[PDB]
């Protein structure tokens, strides 16, 4: 079952174990009807591991695509407080503005955890989109926000 | 050639719980809720306005005014081109913390624009904070002064207008005649 064996590799931040399940025809967004249809994304969120979340899109996996529950991978790694992956998936297109099944967006999620460092991150992606919607001194490096907040927090329930 | 004529980004800093984010909402929606919403990290409104026969377009940073809350300095102010200051005129610890918002726009910035708002100025009974002895300190930083009150929508709109006047004339200061 390849589509198995990447989404556990993911987890286990196993590059070589998911380039394997990739060249034996495993689909990079295969969904585990088992484990509330949770991707390799979503395990690589999980995981921790920003390098196996990079390695998943350049790949091709949707940055977008949900679990049972409606949440996508930005849902859960604003939920587990991994900074560095919220701002990889805002550069790479991630829709902030999804809500699960029980209403909430990343934004919601991050202003009730009270985390100034994913709420700025998401508010100037934000900017961002408002910026482009009108239409450098028009768009925020939010990369450069980020190279000086904590890639995550170990204190947060997460792995 | 963009679809404005000139964009300046404007930041308020001040005190937690002293009027900026009420402030930013009353000038960008006309609204004041009457409710307290901790800012976290920070918020946003870009509006336009029209100066002159030019499109401005104000891109205008709400900053968390807790420490506990607020994300790295630096983001706050990079690419600024206006600061507004806000204290509260029932609290004197916020005015007393002027001088150390002041003191931060300096080791952050090397060329800003700044004004001084002195806001909640709409219970006599409780300001604490006297208007001359504002202005008197206002003078001393030359920087202008306004008093304002969010809530009864007074010079929220002739503060946000200086400040606006303020970076546009730096700006256009250092252009041809
Ligand atoms: N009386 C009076 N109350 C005001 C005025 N402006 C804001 N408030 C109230 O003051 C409280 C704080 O307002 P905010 O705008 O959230 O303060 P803030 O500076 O953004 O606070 P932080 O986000 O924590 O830094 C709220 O209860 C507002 O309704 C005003 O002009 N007059
Ligand atoms: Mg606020």
């Amino acid at each position: 079952n390849p589509g198995l064996q990447l989404y556990r590799a993911s987890y286990e931040k196993n590059l070589p174990k998911m380039a394997e399940a990739l060249a034996h025809g495993a689909d990079v967004n295969w969904a585990n009807s088992e484990e509330n249809k949770a991707t390799p994304l979503i395990q690589a969120v999980l995981g921790g591991s920003l390098v196996t979340c990079e390695f998943l899109l350049q790949n091709g996996a949707n940055v977008n695509q949900r679990d049972v529950q409606g949440r996508g991978p930005l849902h859960h790694a604003t939920v587990l407080g991994h900074t560095g992956q919220v701002c990889l998936f805002l550069k790479r297109g991630a829709n902030q503005h999804a809500t699960d099944e029980e209403g909430k967006d990343p934004l919601s999620i991050a202003v009730e955890a009270a985390n100034a460092d994913i709420v700025t991150l998401l508010r100037l992606a934000r900017m961002n989109e408002e910026m482009r919607e009108s239409e450098d001194e028009t768009y925020q490096d939010i990369f450069r926000d980020f190279s000086q907040m904590a890639s995550n927090n170990p204190e947060k329930l997460n792995r | 050639a963009r679809d404005y004529d000139h964009l300046f980004k404007l930041l308020i800093i001040g005190d937690s719980g002293v009027g900026k984010s009420s402030l930013l909402l009353r000038f960008a929606d006309n609204t004041f809720s009457g409710s307290y919403i901790t800012t976290i990290g920070v918020d946003f409104k870009i509006r336009t306005v029209e100066i002159n026969g030019e499109k401005v377009k104000l891109q205008i940073w709400d900053t968390a005014g807790l420490e506990r809350f607020r994300t790295i300095t630096s983001t706050y102010y990079r690419g600024t081109h206006g600061v507004i200051v806000v204290y509260d005129v029932t609290s004197a610890e916020s005015f007393v913390n002027v001088k150390r918002w002041l003191h931060e726009i300096n080791q952050n910035c090397d060329d800003v624009c700044r004004i001084l708002v002195g806001n909640k100025n709409d219970d006599p009974e409780r300001k604490v904070v006297e208007t001359e002895d504002a202005y008197k300190f206002a003078g001393q930083m030359g920087i202008q002064l306004f008093e304002t009150s969010a809530k009864e929508n007074v010079n929220v709109e002739e503060m946000f207008n200086c400040i606006t006047e303020l970076v546009l004339r730096a700006k256009k200061d250092n252009l041809a005649k």
